[PDB]
């Protein structure tokens, strides 16, 4: 069956079977879609900031 | 770091380039430090005989 290798370009490759494709596509698509970095701020009325 | 107060003297106004968050502790104190002042009239008298 398939193998798995890393390149510094983050290629993610495999061969496997065609049914395996479904399960693994679904794997990464769920695990990568788990809320990666996002940014948001909050202003402040009167209190100190750096403190 | 610190609070650096500078005073002008030529318009008679002063600056505050210090903390940008607790300045309120300065507005209150200067507001309690700028106040009209009453003045008093003193007269003394003396007299004698010889």
């Amino acid at each position: 069956g398939s193998v798995v290798h890393y390149e510094p370009s983050n290629v993610l490759l495999m061969t496997g079977r065609a049914a395996v494709i479904k399960r693994l596509l679904t794997i990464v698509e769920r695990v990568d879609n788990a809320g990666d970095r996002s940014v948001v701020t909050v202003p402040l009325s009167w209190a100190s900031a750096a403190e | 770091k610190n609070i650096i107060i500078k005073a002008h003297g030529q318009t008679n106004a002063l600056i505050v380039t210090a903390a940008p968050d607790v300045m309120n502790d300065l507005e209150r104190v200067i507001a309690q430090l700028d106040i009209r002042r009453p003045q008093v009239l003193v007269e003394a008298i003396i007299a004698e005989v010889q």
